[PDB]
């Protein structure tokens, strides 16, 4: 089998296949989290280079890992599946032995765990994905956003941005993003999440993808139109 | 210009590994001729023994492979016993497996496909070796098959290798072109070996002792080699006419 | 320079560059001595600490109740060779109720190193031994260098400032070989000879590392306090 | 390229000399050992306002007298983590008793050097293990990922290090309370930080006899803070 | 023994399951619950040898379940039970075969059908209007015969379920603790209180 | 058959009857009798015209006349009380198809046709 | 020891290339000229017997190989790769099919098999490509005659007629202005003889010329007579008397 | 260029540059020879004393294979340890299946088979020795000797290391002033005297002589170590043909 | 030892990219264009062979366009050969999903695990990626009419109409220009044909030059048929489009 | 079950 | 059964 040690350490004491394996972030389209008092909102930048897209069959940029927990990445598409399918195997595994569903801290640190193993296993390359990783533990209303890169770090973030012109979106959330008060609502939270991807996005029309999770499983995705009435308000205020 | 050192194609589509492993074969410096008889195939080597601590014995590049089978070798000697103790292990497992001798021609193939295979495969290398078998099959009768690093192989009337091969084959084919056979129309072995000796005197422009030259000869049912005291019994007879 | 890649190539002088780096590592490692008479074996290491808030490098390692070695370079290449020594040992005694021969433990170090000098992937083993023991051929010190080549020895050194400690012995040879049945004579002369490899530094309470095997003489290692009678 | 496992002609393996550069670049840890106790602090270092740092775990239970204090590349250490439980609790299931601090580090160090073409690389990741046991009473250990270890009075490992080590040199005794031990950790940590040390960017640990491991209160560590600021104001 | 029985009616599945574990003459529980919910649609029954029947079942759930997350769709009943039944059909010629009865009751969304599967352990299976497991399966097949009707209401179906319940404590000789039944329907899946 | 096919693809020689022989034995002998095949092989070619049986369990055996299957002791009766040295191709036929009907008429194993 | 070559030998280059694929197919350039025809009731194959020494019996050397009964094969290119293929080939036709459907596979899926052998010598670890092109006559009772080509690459297309080789560009010129839809064998050997001379130096007989075809059953060739279903080999190599026979009439 | 990076690699030339190399190591070590008796061989080495503190006669580097076989090498030192093992697994697996002891010319091809396989792949490096070995078997007496190729002949014969031009000029004046043959007890006696007469290529550090012998008369066809009275009858011939 | 002629195949680039997967990608640029239009009532598959000859039997001849099974096509871009190896792939995990689950392979699913085994390649091996482009034309009772596309990066999308291999910039934009949602077959049909007419380098488009495709719900009744239409189909249909 | 002369 | 001096 091939053995190849591909991730290795330079005179400087970094691991170039690592850093650029987050190149390769940077480069994937914008993805922002921010959790609410009783919410989690998921952004995701859809680039409009490709139309004539049927959006019915196309892969969607946010993946359901069990009823509670969601997964959005920032990177190369085709990794991002492989990380996917073995948390969605995990999660079942995980109510199988345990007899309960993962906490969002356990599903993180599975996932962190998988890609820091591709960054000292031989004949394998990092994952050149980063992911937001949002929910609510089993029977808990606090809500939870961990992010993971391909190093294998892992941290929570009161809110979070990965992808390309993720700095200019980190310094907006950064500024409007209040601790001691959090967006109170669904509305509150939407809001900040649009107007965070409207700082880097192009147009509000098929470009912004917004996924809400609540307590107890309670998961949605907004269509176009809802979507852009959230545009068409923030725009309206803009204009003064 | 790493193309040059594992067996993959260079731009010219050649392979320079088996290049030059063809001209490891000429490194001992000794040429080796092959021809067939009516009822015998005789091959006959030069010796050459430069050191005097040397047990001249023991110094040999003609392998009996099996029973019928005879082998001489023209490359470095590790790469010679190499080949050898293959070639005899395949004639032993084809008896064992299908109930009757390896033919000739058949263990040629087989030799030249493990070859075909260094060819190919990166991490095994070519051996330095050119291999002609020789027997008295019992369905095709006398018979020459000749083996290269290149995993190229043929049957032949008769064949020379080795340095100065070309001068050996010239002086083989002038021969053939006058009789228009594929054989010397010779009864006895003893007789088709004195031709071999006589032939390869006249294209080398050298003498021979007993001592210079090494012979296999193979008949019906056992391929032998000659001992000092049966080739000087052939030189004697060569230089009586 | 072109053929130090690896431990699978020769250079055009025949010479096996990996493991002559592997045997400088040796050479940046502390000083340790080994000395032996017909009924004792010793040896005698000076330890190396980080700074003054850090211990000082064990050097000595048990290896059976006849038999230990000390190390001198890659400590974590000491204790796979030393775990290996203590497995043979162990093997010897449990199937043939045999206390292993120094010589035979010698034979088996050396083999164990050459495969590591002779295949592609690995590296030679980055330490030198000292291994002393008492069998039914009486005392035994032998040297062990990752190139593979063991040799028996009356005494000798290995590290940093060794050739000091290994004239001092060549001078001394006809003196302590006859120090039978005195073990402290032939530890003092241990001491001295390890003495001769210092520079700057002496030889304290807490640096000092001392080993001993003999006729009615388990091997033990002698540490701390235990030394001050030494110093 | 070149081997992973190759020596240099200095006699050092270039991948165990690179990944000790990994660790220098790391935020920096302290471990101080007395009588009474041995503490563990260590430097969190979020990289924005937004990331939670309660979530930054820089120090580690293994048992419950074993701690672990980790500087460089964080993510490595998770399977040097899981090993060093897993050695703890089968050598009590194997022998009914508490694991020796050392046989523990010595566990943990034997994983470092099976790197080669076992792991593609070394850790890129040092660690202080501090503990328990009857046997050597209260100790520090430093575990790099040559596979060397060191016991400690005290030590600093990661971008503060030289800095610090300097300044434990000069302020460690024998007769350090637990109490002293704390503040002294604070003192240096908030010396050789970029940012203004607080109870949210800086976490404070111990291991007693008595209580086991403990990972600080955030509020309990700031009353050490503000008991630190007072003292050094006093003179 | 364990009861086990399906009637399939017009608009719904329902399952009546002994909820008595007995392991020979002892009595372990006298409210087990023996069936595992595979999708919000599909309810799968199980009887037969103590450990296989649960390890069995929760393998099938969390694979259903699996699916179900990968997809964001519900497998048919049809697509499910034959997944169950290669399951069964591989298990007879493993080292040691899962000894597991299962009954497999679904709405199928997309035909707005409801479906009743019986599959034993070898990976025998038949889509029934009404099945059973073990001893019970006779007298209730014999009774089933004559007043099963295809256009049956769910209502009906219970009163059926419950004269083959009285019949079977009345009949068989083993106390099986009385059932618990569960009807399947486009709603969902629901455990009928009062029996 | 098929490794025969290929050894003689292989060999550009006609297969021989021995060849067949030693696969079919070695083969059957691995299998320690599991595979209750219980064949007399026939043929000719470049060495003659051979004749072997061989059993189950991988062991063979040369004869001029053989006979295998449940009714081989009413064949063999035939065989030994008809059978003689340098028999043509007719009186071999004749032979041959005697011993089957034997076999046909005194044996409930063996019926219908006689295959030549 | 052990293969430590578990790597790609053939990769793609900045122009998107694979460049052992291409010296491969150069390798084949430097070959010896084959070609096939395909007639209505037949398919012929032919190459020229490049004799490395007139020591050397060329009779014992085969460049036109039988696969199956109704399957033939010619190359251009290293003829060791060749041998291997033909020894690969003819097993695989047997382990992949006949030993699971009784009879031999159809032309197209041989070709198929070989086609997949050397698309892996171009992906898999420490092996290059086949220094080989193959032309692949066949006749099977649904697609009837048919004949292919398969490259180093493992790709491979049916051909009314085509020459691959030294001489190809040529050959292929010639081929088509002689080729109809309405050709019986006897004409499509005639245009092989004809287009073959071209690119032929040398001596040009029955001796120094190997040529085999697809056509009707040979029941004087199957070796056993009482199987009215089993009417014998549609491959047969043509002697050396039966090509100079043609020669005269050329 | 770069064909003698890796071994395996044929250079324009046709040849191994590493096994060429592995030649080096064997030219850089100590004087061995070997001599081919009238009913068996003899073996000698140079062993030199790098320090007084070298215990006499202890370092022993002729080593025994199966009871019939000795083996001395000049080189990398582990290299030949190595191929003695490979020699033992060899020989030890003969008798097993054969029950009769190796014979010499097998056991050669065994070493020979072994060490040309080290040349065949760039995974592994050709051995660092050349191995002079015989014995007596049924046949009666050979000796061989065996270079990093692979490459092994039949010896009346040999010699091997820094001194082997010098020794093999005296091995030469043997085989032609005794065409009739020379006895064990000579050939021990004259084994001494080529071994301190080649010690003038090492002459800086002086020496220690290490002399072994198989004879169907001598040693009943065993190998056994000269040692006492007959080694310093050897020394003793050996010191008065240098004055 | 055999570390020095490693390529890495699968390593990243300064820039975080993978190279063997773009040097790919550069290749399929020079394969012959495939188009794949969706509709409401079917799906269109056009795909242009490379430069034929006259000898070339086209009846017999297959490089394009591949049946997966009775309701999923491909059309290829890239090395034949590679793709035939996936084909085979695709085809076997079709039936096993038939065999446990007792229905047809839903399009996703099937394309997903392709495009996985694609990924495995530039992540982990050490073998070089598949020089392959998908456009998979599918049917299922879940989305019913699908395109897709996958490429050596192991990344699938969906589309309403795409093209692969060469002149896709050209071919794209022509598409997205007279593409509308209401289209039907016999409309997607000319509109590629006319595109291919347009984008290619050869001098005219022919019946000989083209393999063409279409999946119609235009099967008697409630059910779907794959039609690889014949040589003298692709010149009746070019006739009637108007192209020649 | 089988088939067996 | 099996064949058997
Ligand atoms: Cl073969
Ligand atoms: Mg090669």
């Amino acid at each position: 089998g091939y053995d190849r040690a591909l991730s290795i350490f330079s005179p400087d004491g970094h691991i170039f296949q690592v850093e650029y394996a987050l190149e390769a972030v940077k480069r994937g389209t914008c993805a922002v989290g921010v959790k609410g008092k009783n919410c989690v909102v998921l952004g995701c930048e859809r680039r409009s280079t490709l139309k004539l897209q049927d959006t019915r069959i196309t892969p969607s940029k946010v993946s359901k890992i069990d009823s509670h927990v969601v997964l959005s990445f920032s990177g190369l598409n085709a990794d991002s599946r492989i990380l996917i399918e073995k948390a969605r195997v995990e999660a079942q595994s995980h109510r199988l032995t345990l007899e309960d569903p993962v906490t969002v801290e356990y599903l993180t640190r599975y996932v962190a765990g998988v890609q820091q193993r591709y960054t000292q296993s031989g004949g394998v390359r990092p994952f050149g994905v980063s992911t937001l990783i949002a929910g609510f533990d089993p029977r808990d209303d606090e809500p939870k956003l961990y992010q993971t890169e391909p190093s294998g770090i892992y941290s929570s973030w009161s809110a979070q941005t990965i992808g390309r012109n993720s700095k200019t979106v980190r310094e907006f959330l950064e500024k409007n993003y209040d601790r001691k008060e959090p967006p109170a609502t669904v509305e509150e939270c939407v809001k900040l999440t649009v107007r965070s991807l409207l700082e880097v996005v192009q147009t509000g029309a098929k470009n912004i993808e917004i996924t809400v999770v609540k307590p107890d499983s309670d998961i949605v995705a907004l269509s176009s139109e809802e979507i852009n009435q959230y545009v068409t308000q923030i725009e309206q205020e803009k204009q003064e | 210009g790493y193309d040059r050192h594992i067996t993959i194609f260079s731009p010219e589509g050649r392979l320079y590994q088996v290049e030059y492993a063809f001209k490891a074969t000429n490194q001992t410096n000794i040429n080796s001729l092959a021809v067939r008889g009516k009822d015998c195939t005789v091959v006959i080597s030069q010796k050459k023994v430069p050191d005097k601590l040397l047990d001249p014995t023991t110094v040999s590049y003609i392998f009996c492979i099996s029973r019928t089978i005879g082998m001489v070798v023209n490359g470095p000697i590790p790469d010679a016993r190499n080949a050898a103790l293959r070639a005899k292990a395949e004639a032993a497992e084809f008896r064992y497996k299908y109930g009757y001798d390896m033919p000739c021609d058949v263990l040629a193939k087989r030799m030249a496909n493990l070859s075909q295979i260094y060819t190919q495969r990166a991490y095994m290398r070519p051996l330095g070796v050119i291999l002609t078998f020789v027997s008295v099959d019992e369905e095709l009768g006398p018979s020459i098959y000749k083996t290269d690093p290149a995993g190229y192989y043929v049957g032949y009337k008769a064949t020379a290798t080795g340095p100065k091969q070309q001068e050996i084959t010239t002086n083989l084919e002038n021969h053939f072109k006058k009789s228009k056979i594929d054989h010397i129309n010779e009864e006895s072995w003893e007789k088709v070996v004195e031709f071999a000796i006589t032939h390869m005197i006249d294209a080398l422009g050298t003498e021979f002792s007993k001592n210079d030259l090494e012979v296999g000869v193979a008949t019906k049912d056992k391929f032998f080699t000659l001992s000092a005291e049966n080739i000087e019994e052939r030189l004697v007879a060569i230089a009586e006419q | 320079n072109n053929y130090d890649g690896d431990t699978v190539t020769f250079s055009p002088t025949g010479r096996l560059f990996q493991v002559e780096y592997a045997l400088e590592a040796i050479k940046q490692g502390s000083v340790t001595v080994g000395l032996r008479s017909n009924t004792h074996a010793v040896l005698v290491a000076l330890k190396r600490n980080a700074d003054e808030l850090s211990s000082y490098q064990k050097k000595i390692i048990k290896c059976d109740e006849h038999m230990g070695l000390s190390l001198a370079g890659l400590a974590p290449d000491a204790r796979v060779l030393s775990n290996y020594l203590r497995q043979q040992c162990n093997y010897s005694s449990l199937v043939f109720n045999r206390k292993l021969a120094v010589e035979r433990a010698g034979h088996l170090l050396c083999d164990k190193a050459q495969k590591n000098t002779q295949s592609y992937g690995g590296r030679p083993y980055g330490v030198g031994l000292l291994i002393i023991g008492y069998d039914k051929s009486g005392a035994h010190l032998l040297e062990f260098q990752p190139s593979g080549n063991v040799t028996e020895l009356y005494g000798t050194a290995i590290g940093a400032r060794s050739q000091g400690a290994k004239t001092y012995l060549e001078r001394t040879l006809d003196t302590f070989i006859k120090i039978d049945g005195n073990p402290d004579e032939l530890i003092k002369a241990g001491v001295e000879a390890i003495s001769q490899s210092l520079r700057d530094e002496s030889l304290t309470v807490d640096n000092l590392s001392i080993a001993i095997v003999g006729k009615d003489t388990p091997f033990t290692i002698y540490d701390g306090e235990a030394v001050a009678k030494y110093i | 390229d070149r081997g992973v496992s190759t020596f240099s002609p200095e006699g050092r393996l270039f991948q165990v000399e690179y990944s000790l550069e990994a660790i220098k670049l790391g935020s920096t840890a302290i471990g101080i050992a007395t009588k009474e106790g041995v503490v563990l602090g260590v430097e969190k270092r979020a990289t924005s306002p937004l990331l939670e740092s309660d979530s930054i775990e820089k120090i580690v239970e293994i048992d419950r007298h074993i701690g672990c204090a980790m500087s460089g590349l964080t993510a490595d250490a998770r399977s040097m983590i899981e090993h060093a439980r897993t050695a703890a609790v089968t050598h009590n299931l194997y022998y009914d008793e508490d694991i020796n601090v050392e046989s523990l580090t010595q566990s943990v160090c034997d994983l470092a050097l099976r790197f080669g073409e076992l792991m593609s690389r070394p850790f890129g990741v040092a660690l202080l293990i501090a503990g328990h046991d009857a046997d050597d009473g209260y100790q520090l250990f430093h575990a790099e990922p040559s596979g060397t270890f060191y016991r400690y009075n005290a030590k600093a490992i990661g971008s503060g290090s030289e800095g610090a080590q300097a300044e434990l040199l000069n302020e460690w005794h024998s007769s350090l309370t637990l109490k002293e031990a704390e503040l002294l950790v604070l003192k240096i940590l908030k010396q050789v930080m970029e940012e203004k040390l607080d109870e949210n960017n800086a976490q404070l640990s111990c291991i007693t006899k008595q209580d086991g491991f403990k990972i600080y209160d955030n509020e309990k560590t700031a009353e050490l803070i503000k008991e630190l600021k007072e003292k050094e104001a006093a003179e | 023994m364990d009861i086990i029985l399906g009637i399939r009616v017009q608009d719904s599945v329902i399952l009546a399951s002994s909820k008595a574990v007995t392991r020979g003459i002892s009595v372990l529980k006298d409210s087990d619950d023996k069936t595992r919910q595979l999708s919000p649609h599909t309810l799968m029954s199980f009887a037969g040898e103590a450990g296989d029947t649960v390890q069995f079942a929760e393998y099938i759930q969390a694979n259903i379940q699996l699916y179900s997350i990968r997809e964001d769709y519900e497998l048919s009943p049809q697509a499910v039970s034959s997944f169950v039944r290669q399951e069964l059909a591989k298990s007879i010629r493993s080292r040691r075969p899962y000894q597991v009865n299962v009954l497999i009751g679904g709405y199928d969304k997309k035909k707005n059908k409801p479906e009743l599967y019986q599959i034993d352990y070898l990976g025998t299976k038949v889509e029934l209007p009404y099945g059973a497991h073990g001893y019970s399966g006779f007298y209730t097949f014999s009774l089933l015969d004559h007043h099963y009707r295809p256009d049956m209401t769910t209502e009906e179906g219970l009163d059926l379920l419950k004269l083959c319940v009285q019949e079977l404590e009345k009949r068989m000789p083993m106390d099986f603790k009385g059932v618990i039944v569960k009807i399947v329907d486009k709603d969902g899946i629901r455990q009928v209180d009062d029996f | 058959g098929s490794n025969i096919e290929l050894h003689s693809l292989y060999t550009s020689r006609e297969p021989r009857v021995v060849s067949a022989l030693q696969m079919l034995k070695q083969h059957l002998f691995k299998y320690q009798g599991h595979i209750g095949a219980y064949l007399i092989v026939a043929g000719v070619d470049p060495t003659g015209s051979h004749l072997f049986s061989i059993h189950a369990h991988g062991s063979t055996d040369v004869g001029y006349y053989l006979s295998l299957g449940s009714g081989s002791l009413a064949a063999m009766a035939v065989l030994e009380s008809h059978w003689k040295q340098d028999l043509t191709k007719e009186e071999a036929i004749k032979l041959a198809s005697d011993a089957i009907q034997a076999g046909i008429w005194n044996d409930l194993g063996s019926g219908s046709n006689v295959d030549v | 020891m052990t293969d430590r070559y578990s790597f790609s030998l053939t990769t793609f280059s900045p122009s998107g290339k694979l460049g052992q694929i291409d010296y491969a197919l150069t390798a084949v350039k430097q070959g010896v000229t084959s070609l096939g025809i395909k007639a209505t009731n037949g398919v012929v194959i032919a190459t020229e017997k490049k004799s490395s020494s007139p020591l050397a019996m060329s009779e014992t050397l085969s460049k036109v190989s039988l696969l199956t009964p109704d399957i033939g094969a010619v190359y251009s290119g290293m003829g060791p790769d060749y041998r291997v293929l033909v020894d690969k080939s003819r097993k695989v036709a047997h382990t992949s099919y006949k030993r699971i459907y009784g009879e031999y596979p159809p032309t197209k899926l041989l070709v198929s098999e070989v086609a997949k052998i050397m698309q892996e010598a171009t992906q898999s670890g420490g092996v290059r490509p086949f220094g080989v092109s193959l032309l692949i006559a066949g006749h099977d009772e649904f697609n009837g005659f048919s004949l292919y080509q398969v490259d180093p690459s493992g790709s491979y297309f049916p051909w009314k007629a085509t020459a691959i080789g030294k001489g190809s560009v040529a050959a292929k010129t010639f081929l088509e202005k002689r080729w109809n839809d309405e050709l019986e064998l006897e004409d499509a050997i005639h245009i092989a003889l004809l287009t073959l001379k071209e690119s032929v130096e040398g001596e040009f007989n029955g001796d120094t010329i190997e040529l085999a075809i697809i056509g009707d059953e040979n029941p004087d060739l199957l070796g056993y007579t009482g199987i009215p279903t089993d009417k014998g080999p549609r491959f047969r190599k043509l002697t050396s008397q039966e090509i100079n026979d043609r020669l005269e009439a050329l | 260029t770069g064909y003698d990076l890796s071994n395996s690699v044929f250079s324009p030339d046709g040849r191994n540059f590493q096994v060429e190399y592995a030649v080096k190591a064997v030219e850089n070590g100590t004087t061995s020879i070997g001599i081919k008796c009238n009913d068996g061989v003899v073996f000698a080495v140079e062993k030199l004393i790098t320090s007084k503190l070298l215990v006499p006669q202890k370092n022993v580097k002729i080593q025994v294979v199966d009871r019939h076989i000795g083996c001395v090498y000049s080189g990398l030192i582990p290299d030949g340890r190595h191929l003695v093992n490979r020699g033992r697994e060899e020989a030890a697996s003969f008798k097993k299946l054969y029950k009769t002891p190796i014979p010499i010319p097998a056991f050669a091809d065994r070493l020979g088979q072994y060490v040309q396989a080290h040349t065949l792949y760039n995974s592994v490096r050709p051995f660092g020795v050349s191995t002079i070995f015989g014995g007596v078997d049924k046949n009666g007496a050979h000796l061989y000797m065996l270079e990093p190729s692979g490459s092994y002949w039949g010896y009346k014969g040999a010699a091997t290391g820094k001194g082997r031009q010098s020794a093999k000029a005296e091995l030469e004046k043997l085989v032609d002033h005794h065409p009739e043959g020379l006895s064990a007890r000579e050939a021990v006696k004259q084994a001494a005297k080529i071994i301190y007469l080649a010690h003038e290529d090492n002459k800086e550090k002086d020496f220690e002589l290490e002399i072994s012998w198989c004879s169907l008369s001598e040693t009943n066809g065993l190998h056994k170590f000269v040692k006492g009275d007959l080694l310093q009858e050897a020394i003793d011939f050996a010191q008065k043909e240098i004055n | 030892g055999s570390r020095r002629y490693d390529s890495r195949t699968t390593i990243f680039s300064p820039e975080g990219r993978l190279y063997q997967v773009e040097y790919a990608l550069e290749s399929i640029s020079h394969a012959g264009t495939a188009i794949g239009i969706m509709a409401s009532d079917g799906i269109v598959l056009a795909a242009e062979r490379k430069v034929t000859s006259t000898l070339l039997e086209q009846d017999t001849s297959t490089e394009k366009l591949y049946k997966l099974n009775d309701k999923i096509a491909v059309a290829v871009a890239g090395l034949t050969a590679d793709a035939e190896i996936l084909i085979n792939t695709a085809r076997i995990h079709a039936q096993n999903y038939l065999k446990t689950y007792n229905e047809d392979i839903p399009v996703e699913i099937l394309v997903r695990r392709l495009s996985d085994i694609k990924q495995g390649y530039t992540q982990h091996g050490g073998l070089r990626p598949f020089g392959v482009s998908f456009i998979y034309a599918g049917y299922d009772d879940r989305y019913g009419y699908q395109l897709y596309t996958s490429n050596p990066s192991g990344n699938y999308t969906g589309w309403k109409a795409i093209s692969v291999g060469a002149n896709t910039s050209a071919a794209q934009t022509l598409l997205q220009m007279d593409y509308k949602d209401d289209m039907k077959v016999d409309d997607a049909i000319e509109l590629a044909l006319k595109t291919l007419s347009k984008t290619t380098d050869s001098s005219a488009l022919t019946y000989d030059r083209l393999e063409f495709a279409t999946i119609r719900k235009g099967a008697n009744d409630g059910e779907v048929y794959q039609k690889i239409f014949k040589p003298q189909e692709i010149k009746d249909i070019l006739v009637k489009t108007g192209i020649t | 079950x089988f088939l067996f002369x």
